[PDB]
């Protein structure tokens, strides 16, 4: 559970997922809906932007011609990254790496949400909450490994922004927010919470 | 357009008129120039004399052995080729602007410079290069 | 207990655990009750204090 | 002791202990400090305070969040004030005076009860179960407002917006910028009246000119001029148009290189020749297709060619540079259109669609900002607020802000 | 490789690197016990580097200290940082070099080279990666020049391709008040040249210059002086102990920073001697900030290469290298390496490295000394009893005539 | 209970409104002697290098002299504001803002009123003064000669309170012409103001053209006629290409001796298409090297080097063409032209002259003066002056200066003061008395009496005749109409407006909180 | 161990270098687990691709960044390392019937 | 005497004025007149 400084504790409710912190403001990020009827969560490793594939960057061309074809392949590939994480319906995309302005405007225009800058404990908890799988590869994907859940919606709590997930059938996960007037309230909430659910 | 060279030495009255320009810079000497020409006409050279090095990056390979045979050959007539059009003008002095990212006269050029009778002057200053074009008459040279 | 430590993080807490370690305890044999109480905080999580 | 140094806790001599009832009297006392500084600032007859950072900059507020943040304090029991004054203004965005003196005024009471040997937990468990009982009678006196229509409803934002704007900045045109601030959320709201979006409309102060100068206008303010302004500063739509076809680009307007460091040989002149081609070539392509696309005024993030500005100029296409990306979020949202990647992709479809752009001075040398309007209701509202001075405009700002927050409140429905 | 082993030699030596172990032990995390209370891998995972695992975890450095005066060396060990060092490690044999090259290098090499040809062999077979070894010598002393001169090459002997860097700090002309520093500093380089493959130049007359400068402390101790003489270095150490491909490993960094055979000698550069990326650019590159006496500015620089730490992405430094690359084009050179950690106690440094044809000022100084100072054949009588001639010395003075050439035929 | 750290002074009592107060007063008695055509200029003595600085101005005064006063700030920042908005009047708001503190002082202590009484009666009686404006206003939109006449008056008014009240009558035609130039184009940045020591301070000029800074590189002549001018921001030198990571693979370096010869022939072939467009004169805003600048003396064209770019936008205004890059299509682009071009001399630097343009969108003053402190001075004044009348052309209405202006506000005010009937009316009285301290700060400068000067333009008004006001260089009430002085609407709406908003400030104040400095 | 770099002179390496990698990362490890392989030790880190593949058919990935750490390991199990990617031969592959992970 | 090693004998009241730093700054004024002085005529310097 997570910290939230501003609210009252009385205003706290019960989550059946999760609920993080996007912590970066993407361009097309106000393009996406907030709210899917049937979403569908997949989640990613793979950095998606236009950067140095694997760890080094040096490329010689010799003829001027190629070095258009060269610039145009770079632009091929990174959206047949993008587009084999389309033709499965992924709706929510995940990834531990950023993702750059390129693909989260790409994934804008065709009402597909995507998010980032999360840590490797809370995709953990992730998966075991929409009932998932890891897949760091674009290529390798199925429809079978995505995970789903009752609904989605994007609520506003405490001047900031929290990715909702509930009503799954079977979830592994309770995370509820924190909510407080000082921060020692919110901490001493938990405290006493992370004492308490030990007991039982 | 009066110019006032300073000096320490000499005495006050040694102060005179000069009919003509005078250069406030001295010969290189380093490769045995001439220093005096009689009826000598002054080129007012406004490029470098250097290796090849232009703007874009240049990286020279060599593949082959023969080829550091010939890099240097090819150079030793890159400078001799241009001198060699200088005799064809036949132009007996020249006068090297401040050079910059580079050396204005290279040493190896000033053999040829030197053995064909020409006095080699370098390091002027950029503003006074219209001060010797208004007074000599000579039009400045950026190209052969 | 209301404990403000050198780099001025205030902190309220009833726990054992806490308190004590907003502490640096030097003496070396006040640590041990800083021992049991991470110990009984580590695994049950309840009676710090007692 | 027994002689020997007895030391347990690390800077034992440094730090200090407080207990029994002197320990509660620093508390209560420290409160009624900080209640002073709010009980003269509370209500319509207030008044400012002024505060003073470390780096000589100075704010002139009255909003108990604005002052407690810019204090420097020592005392904790103040800085937990700090944060409820905190909370109150990230949430609700009103009453941070109010949970400051009203919270002293528990302590203050709370004084006389600890005097006569009342347990602290007794104490709070009575105000716990107060607090309930008074929530839980004030829900069944109040009463709803959803019946009434939405001409009627505009009404009850104007008793609020008047009552917000009011003990604050700009009182002489509080009756417009209660309408100013209905009209804002008018423009911006769902259908059914529920859950709107608050970060659809950002806050934007400009130093300059009178309050009398603000008005409304749909759109984005960019603090730039266009690219090489020859053109004429006003720019109108074609005759017979949907719009002025607004295009967005987030590709530099040079020739394509990869993002990985490369090297480009050339080994012969006839190759250096055909750089020399592909190099015209793509500026010449570039500016046809956006020439075919149809585009009047184009946004570029992260600027553009000294030589493609001629080929805009002559085509009479005004152009902009260095636009941060978080401007281009709120420019696609205005216009309703979509930002393309590159001109490959460029299609009619994604280009956005406005009134009219026009820059003006405000002043003599200032700088040159950009203005949009729209035609019609959008989903975007920026609010152009005008002062005489820094800290006005810069108050009109926070007090604008807490009046649309109050708004946002009575969107939910029967409160 | 996986490792390297550092040798550190001379009372200067013993004492960066002790200051040098002081920075490392804190980097990426063990008490002076050995024990590692780290977090975690990332700074765990290329310990090896120049630590040995025991079992039990109580990882040892893998240093070899030596010196010629007892004293150096005990004072260290009696020190705080006592249990790190294996005991057996430490070299130091009586008397003293004297401060002359001749004599100690000579009569030390005699002995206690044999010593550590010894210790290098045995603690060093511990490993399977043997990468180079690092050396920290003073260039101007008696042990440490002597010994180091006679040690690189006895190791280059026993180690043919291993790399071989070195720490030499060069002498201060006004605060060395010993006479015979010139005429020992160039004897060292002479063999340095010839055997060494990638060595920094540290100048205390420049660290005296930024102590009270910058730092403003009023007295330099020698103590200061070596915390920033440590500093540049575990910068480039992280270039190596940290996971990275940019100058990964050291023979990638001799590859990148040496265009020809001949040319050794590195400028160090850092800051933010007492931030934003472009705030560190300027740091850097200010003539002030450099660690060399001679004037950069005046000089030509051939292979830049700036390590940055802390929070930094790719293009923060990509973009201020191109705004630099264009202000100070008459000064295409760039090699950028960013890390991921930070520096204990600040968030973000920039160690910066170039070649320079500018040094060629320390050398035409150093030169001038030996030989002016020295054609009376001055103190002279102490360097011929030990046995060596002086058509040796005749050969020094040459070899530099020949470093200075260089650097003017790369025309300056 | 000090919750405050150390070093905290906190001030919650009613020497906080005094603090306040008397830093308003303090900022206020400063520039009474600013004010008026008999003020006297100031000096200011900065602390780092010795650089001084003269001059009348109160934004300028009072952003460079340091106060650590918060009340101080606010004056500052009104007067920045009001420096930057229409760029006059900064010393009426400072004096005007700080008078209604100090009529605002003796209610509060004295009369013993509310804070919040003072600044509704404020409200009410700014709304009335505005209201005077509206009516009091005249439009001369309907005839251009009339107009013509409007500029000369609003700049005797202005360049009266600098130190050009003898020669405003010559630079009062210069003013004017130059807005006419710019025919309505408000951006006081197309005007160059070229700094010219030495010389009688009347010998300042208009000419009809652009006068450049620098001169011809090293060969071109000075003296041509029927020149075209080409206008380009382009690199046209040494071509650097778009791509960084251009190399060139070379074998031997007798093909590299091919390589820099096609990128002479490229740069020939450049100068080649500048040519066709058959001009006489290039002009480039990056310094030309020496290779471009060769070719084009066979060619016949003359060339200039080091344009800056707030320059190229006024040369091409003045010569009227277009700024021209990518020359391969000599059709779509357009030149301007120039009759005649010719290289002066004024002092030491040479500049080059041009005269006959046909676009006249803009133009630049030559000043000469014997000091710096005094062509500071005067180049601070032409600004003000031209800023002034810059936006009357956007705002044609104008108002009678002189007193009038704020005695007709005051007849309105007070007209207003009854029918609020309570203890408001003080409120609005100290509103309408802090009014009639303009013309007594601008009788006290000139040395005249401030109660019986002021008495007489009291009873003039009441009478019936609203064109009377006070006349400086006799001491006596004259008709403003035959003087010929008049203001802008916006002028005198800004000041009331900013003067008014800037005692809304200091009087809600009622504690001042002061953290470390840093 | 000297200078890996890449290098693709055109467009048809440059797509084909993406996937190649995939391909072959994922031949060694379906090489790998042929022999009915569900747990690897591993000795120092370990890429995110080469982790795709195997937990994709559920093979456990253990770190020992140290020595004498992973020598102990091998016997307990009777295993013989060998450094190279390919398949391990049967003889000197491990026992072991269970992996818990418990608090 | 100038602040730096440089030495210089002076007649003309420009450059004395020019090399004495003054502390007033209504003296310093002098220092442009004859700066002035000496632009425009080039004669007289400390006439005027
Ligand atoms: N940069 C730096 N130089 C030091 C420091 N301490 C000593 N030195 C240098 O050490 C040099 C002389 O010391 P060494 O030559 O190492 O002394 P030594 O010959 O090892 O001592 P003996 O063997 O006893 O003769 C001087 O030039 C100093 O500049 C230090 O902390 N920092
Ligand atoms: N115009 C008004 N008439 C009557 N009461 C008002 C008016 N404006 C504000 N108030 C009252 O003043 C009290 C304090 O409000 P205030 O302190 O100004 O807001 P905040 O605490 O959000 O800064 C509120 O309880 C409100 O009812
Ligand atoms: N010759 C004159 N006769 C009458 N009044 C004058 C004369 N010259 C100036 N004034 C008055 O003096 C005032 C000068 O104001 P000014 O100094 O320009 O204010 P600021 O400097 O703040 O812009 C004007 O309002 C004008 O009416
Ligand atoms: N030969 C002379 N006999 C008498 N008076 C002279 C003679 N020469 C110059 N003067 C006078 O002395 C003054 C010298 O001024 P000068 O020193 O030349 O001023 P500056 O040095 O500033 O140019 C002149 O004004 C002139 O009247
Ligand atoms: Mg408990
Ligand atoms: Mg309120
Ligand atoms: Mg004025």
């Amino acid at each position: 559970i997570k910290k939230i400084p501003g609210g009252a504790m009385e205003e706290s409710l019960f989550i059946n997922g999760v609920a993080f912190k996007k912590t970066f403001s993407y361009a097309g990020f106000e393009q996406q809906p907030k709210k899917f009827n049937n979403p569908k969560i997949l989640s990613l490793n793979v950095e998606l932007e236009l950067k140095a594939e694997k760890d080094n960057a040096e490329v010689r061309v010799e003829h001027v011609e190629d070095y258009q074809a060269i610039v145009d392949a770079e632009w091929q590939l990174i959206f047949e990254k993008l587009r084999q994480v389309e033709e499965t319906g992924a709706n929510i995309v995940l990834s531990k790496l950023p993702i750059g302005d390129l693909a989260t405007q790409f994934f804008a225009d065709r009402n597909i949400f995507c998010a980032g800058r999360v840590s490797a404990d809370d995709m953990n908890r992730v998966i075991q909450a929409v009932g998932g799988s890891i897949q760091s590869t674009t290529s390798d994907i199925k429809p079978e490994h995505l995970g789903t859940c009752a609904l989605f919606e994007e609520m506003q709590i405490g001047s900031e922004r929290y990715n909702l997930f509930q009503g799954c059938p079977q979830a592994k996960t309770c995370t509820l927010l924190l909510r407080g007037g000082a921060e020692q309230v919110i901490a001493e909430v938990e405290r006493s919470l992370h004492d308490a659910i030990m007991i039982v | 357009d009066i110019r006032l060279v300073k000096k320490v030495g000499g005495t006050i009255d040694d102060t005179e008129m000069i009919d003509g320009v005078v250069l406030t810079q001295t010969a290189i000497k380093s490769a045995g120039g001439p220093t005096r020409k009689e009826k000598a006409k002054i080129g007012l050279i406004q490029f470098q004399i250097s290796p090849p090095k232009p703007d874009t990056e240049n990286n020279i390979i060599v593949n082959d052995y023969r080829q550091m045979d010939k890099i240097l050959k090819e150079e030793r007539a890159y400078l001799l080729n241009i001198c060699k059009k200088i005799k064809k003008a036949k132009c007996n002095v020249l006068l090297i602007q401040k050079s910059i990212l580079r050396d204005a006269v290279n040493d190896l050029a000033l053999h040829f410079l030197s053995k064909l009778n020409i006095m080699v002057v370098k390091d002027i200053e950029r503003e006074e290069i219209e001060f010797l074009s208004k007074g000599l008459g000579c039009k400045p040279i950026a190209d052969i | 207990i209301l404990i403000v430590t050198s780099n001025q993080k205030t902190t309220i807490s009833n726990d054992g655990a806490t308190i004590l370690k907003l502490l640096d305890v030097v003496h070396p044999a006040a640590k041990t009750l800083v021992d049991i109480s991470r110990a009984q905080d580590a695994e049950v999580g309840d009676g710090t204090t007692s | 002791e027994m002689g020997r140094p007895f030391i347990i806790v690390k800077d034992q001599g440094n730090k200090k202990r407080q207990h029994g009832l002197e320990a509660k009297k620093s508390h209560i006392l420290a409160a009624r400090s900080v209640a002073s500084i709010i009980k003269t600032s509370l209500g319509p007859r207030g008044l400012d305070k002024i505060l003073i950072s470390p780096d000589g900059e100075i704010t002139i507020t009255n909003d108990g969040a604005t002052i407690l943040s810019q204090m420097e304090l020592d005392n904790e029991i103040a800085k937990l004030l700090v944060q409820l004054s905190k909370s109150q203004d990230d949430e609700i965005g009103d009453g941070t005076t109010g949970v400051v003196v009203l919270a002293s005024a528990l302590l203050d009471q709370a004084l006389e009860l600890i005097q006569k040997g009342i347990h602290p937990i007794k104490i709070a468990n009575g105000f716990d179960e107060a607090a309930k009982l008074a929530i839980s009678k004030l829900e069944e006196t109040c009463d709803d407002i959803s019946a009434s229509n939405d001409e009627l409803f505009r009404d009850f934002l104007l008793r609020a917006a008047k009552t917000s704007l009011g003990s604050k900045i700009v009182s002489k045109d509080h009756d417009r910028f209660a309408e100013m601030a209905v009209e804002a959320v008018i423009n911006v709201m769902d259908k059914d009246r529920k859950d709107v979006d608050f970060d659809l409309i950002k806050m934007q102060g400009r130093v300059g000119g009178s309050i009398s100068d603000s008005k409304l206008i749909n759109g984005v303010i960019l603090d730039k001029d266009f690219s090489h302004p020859q053109m004429p500063k006003c720019v109108l739509p074609k005759e017979g148009s949907d719009g002025v076809k607004l295009a967005i680009l987030t590709c530099p307007f040079e020739p394509p290189k990869p993002k990985t460091k490369h090297k480009l040989d050339i080994s012969s002149v006839e190759e250096y020749q055909k750089l020399q081609t592909y190099e015209q070539d793509k500026f010449k392509e570039m500016i046809d297709d956006v020439k075919k696309a149809g585009a009047d005024v184009v946004i570029c993030q992260w600027g553009f060619d000294d030589e493609a500005n001629h080929l805009l100029l002559q085509n009479d296409l005004p152009a902009v540079r260095w636009v941060g990306g978080q401007e281009l979020e709120h420019i696609a949202i205005s216009t309703n259109g979509r930002i393309v990647p590159r001109f490959q992709d460029l299609s009619k479809d994604k280009l956005g669609t406005c009134s009219r752009i026009y820059e003006q001075e405000f002043g003599t040398t200032k700088d040159r900002m950009l203005i949009i309007e729209q035609s019609k209701e959008t989903k975007t509202v920026t609010c152009f607020v005008r002062g005489s001075n820094k800290m006005i405009v810069d108050e009109a700002e926070r007090a604008l802000h807490d009046s649309l927050c109050v708004v946002r409140n009575l969107v939910k429905d029967s409160r | 490789m996986r490792e390297i082993i550092h040798i550190s030699t001379g009372q200067c030596g013993n004492q960066i690197g002790a200051a040098f172990w002081e920075t490392i032990c804190g980097e990426h995390g063990l008490d002076f016990n050995g024990t590692y209370h780290g977090h975690d891998d990332i700074q765990k995972e290329r310990l090896n580097v120049y630590f040995n695992e025991a079992s039990s975890g109580k990882w040892v450095p893998r240093s070899i200290n030596v010196d010629l005066e007892p004293g150096t060396i005990d004072a260290v060990r009696n020190s705080a940082i006592g249990n790190l060092f294996r005991p057996d490690n430490y070299i130091f044999g009586q008397s003293s070099a004297g401060n002359v090259w001749a004599k100690g290098h000579y009569t030390e090499g005699a002995e206690l080279v044999d010593s550590v040809m010894d210790v290098i062999r045995r603690e060093a077979e511990g490993c399977d990666s043997l990468q180079g070894f690092q050396i920290t010598h003073s260039l101007g002393g008696g042990t440490g020049s002597g010994m180091g001169t006679l040690l690189i090459s006895k190791i280059r002997e026993e180690f043919p391709d291993r790399m071989m860097a070195t720490f030499s700090v060069l002498p201060s002309p006004k605060t060395s008040d010993t006479v015979v520093e010139p005429y020992n500093a160039t004897l060292s380089v002479h063999q340095l040249v010839e055997h060494s493959d990638e060595t920094f130049c540290i100048d205390n007359e420049a660290l005296y210059d930024i102590c009270q400068r910058t730092l403003k402390l009023n007295q330099p101790s020698y103590g200061d002086l070596n915390n920033l003489v440590s500093s540049v270095m575990s910068g480039v150490t992280t270039s190596l102990r940290y996971p990275g491909q940019l100058n990964s490993d050291l023979r990638k960094l001799a590859v990148n920073l040496v265009p020809f055979p001949r040319l050794h000698f590195f400028m160090v550069g850092y800051a933010p001697l007492t931030l934003t990326v472009p705030e560190l650019t300027q740091q850097m590159f200010d003539a002030k900030n450099m660690m060399a006496a001679a004037d950069p500015r005046n000089g030509r620089y051939l292979t830049v290469a700036a390590f940055f730490r802390g929070k930094v992405s790719v293009k923060e430094v990509e973009d201020e290298m191109h705004k630099v690359q264009s202000k100070n084009s008459d000064y295409n050179n760039v090699q950028t390496a960013v890390c991921s950690v930070a520096p204990q106690g600040l968030d973000m440094a920039a160690t910066f490295i170039a070649n320079s044809t500018s040094i060629q000022e320390l050398f035409k100084r150093v030169g001038d000394q030996f030989s002016a100072m020295f054609k009376r054949k001055a103190f002279l009588h102490w360097y011929t009893s030990e046995g060596m001639d002086e058509l040796e010395f005749s050969e020094a003075e040459s070899n530099m005539n020949d470093l200075v050439s260089e650097y003017q035929q790369y025309q300056e | 209970v000090q919750i405050f750290g150390d070093q905290v002074t906190e001030e919650r009592a009613e020497n906080a409104r005094l603090s306040a107060f008397v830093g308003a007063i303090a900022v206020g008695d400063l520039v009474k002697s600013t004010l008026g055509p008999k003020g006297m200029d100031k000096l200011l003595q900065s602390a780092s290098s010795n650089t001084c600085m003269v001059t009348n101005d109160g934004a300028t005064i009072l952003k460079s002299i340091p106060l650590d006063n918060p009340a101080a700030k606010v004056l500052v920042n009104i007067s920045k504001v009001q420096d930057d908005e229409v760029g006059d009047g900064t010393t009426s708001v400072t004096v005007l803002s700080a008078e209604l503190l100090r009529e605002a002082e003796k209610l509060i202590d004295q009369s013993k009123i509310h804070p919040q009484t003072i600044i509704e009666g404020y409200r009410l009686a700014s709304a009335a003064a505005l209201d005077a404006l509206t009516k009091a206003a005249v439009d001369n939109s309907h005839d251009k000669t009339m107009f013509r006449e409007d500029l000369i008056h609003i700049a005797k008014t202005t360049l009266s309170s600098k130190i050009l009240s003898q020669d405003k009558d010559h630079f009062a035609e210069l003013a004017t012409n130059a807005i006419l130039r710019l025919k309505g184009s408000t951006n006081l940045e197309h005007i160059q103001i070229i700094k010219i020591l030495g010389g009688k301070l009347s010998d300042s000029f208009l000419d009809e053209g652009f006068i450049l800074a620098k001169k011809f590189g090293n060969n071109q002549p000075k003296r041509i006629e029927n020149a075209k001018i080409l206008i380009a921001n382009t690199t046209l030198d040494t071509d650097k290409v778009k791509i960084f990571g251009t190399k060139f693979k070379v074998d031997s370096t007798a093909k590299l001796a091919q390589l820099e010869k096609a990128e002479r022939e490229k740069m020939k072939n450049k100068i080649a298409k500048i040519s066709k467009f058959g001009i006489n004169t290039f002009i480039n805003r990056q310094l030309i090297y020496d290779y471009p600048e060769q070719l084009f003396t066979d060619l016949g064209i003359n060339s200039i080097e080091h344009a800056d770019f707030e320059g190229v936008e006024r040369l091409a205004l003045v010569t009227g063409g277009e700024v021209v890059s990518t020359f391969d299509e000599p059709s779509k682009c357009k030149l301007g032209e120039c009759d005649v071009i010719e290289e002066i001399m004024l002092g030491e630097q040479p500049f080059l002259k041009f005269s006959g343009c046909k676009a006249g969108e803009a133009c630049t003053i030559v000043l000469r003066g014997a000091t710096d402190q005094t062509l500071d001075e005067a180049e601070r004044s032409l600004h003000d002056a031209l800023s002034v009348l810059s936006q009357t052309t956007k705002e044609t209405r104008t108002v009678l200066g002189g007193g009038c202006a704020e005695m007709v506000m005051s007849k309105a005010v007070d007209t207003e003061a009854q029918n609020i009937d309570g203890k408001k009316s003080l409120a609005v009285e100290a509103f309408a008395r802090a009014l009639r301290q303009l013309p007594t700060i601008l009788a006290d400068n000139a040395g005249f009496d401030s109660s019986e000067l002021v008495s007489k333009l009291r009873s003039s008004i009441y009478n019936g005749i609203s064109t009377s006001g006070l006349d400086l260089n006799n001491g006596t009430i004259a008709d403003m109409r035959q003087l010929g002085i008049v203001e802008s609407y916006k002028l005198k709406r800004a000041v009331v407006s900013s003067a008014s908003e800037a005692a809304e400030v200091l009087l809600r104040v009622d504690n001042i909180i002061r953290a470390r400095p840093r | 161990e000297t200078k890996g770099t890449v290098l693709l002179h055109n467009a048809q390496e440059m797509l084909d270098f993406s996937k190649g990698e995939e391909k072959q990362i994922d031949a060694m490890m379906k090489e790998i687990a042929d022999m009915g392989v569900e747990c690897i030790v591993a000795g120092a880190g370990v890429g995110e691709l080469a982790l795709h593949y195997l937990n994709r058919y559920g093979i456990l990935v253990l770190k020992v960044p140290s020595k004498f750490e992973l020598r102990r390991l091998c016997r307990v199990c009777g295993a013989t390392p060998l450094p190279r990617l390919g398949a391990p031969t049967p003889e000197e592959l491990g026992l072991v019937e269970t992996v818990k992970t418990m608090e | 005497k100038t602040s730096r090693g440089e030495i210089i004998i002076s007649n003309d009241g420009h450059t004395i004025l020019k090399q004495m730093a003054i502390l007033h700054p209504v003296a310093r004024m002098l220092v442009e007149v004859s700066a002035a002085q000496d632009s425009e005529a080039g004669d007289g310097t400390t006439s005027v």
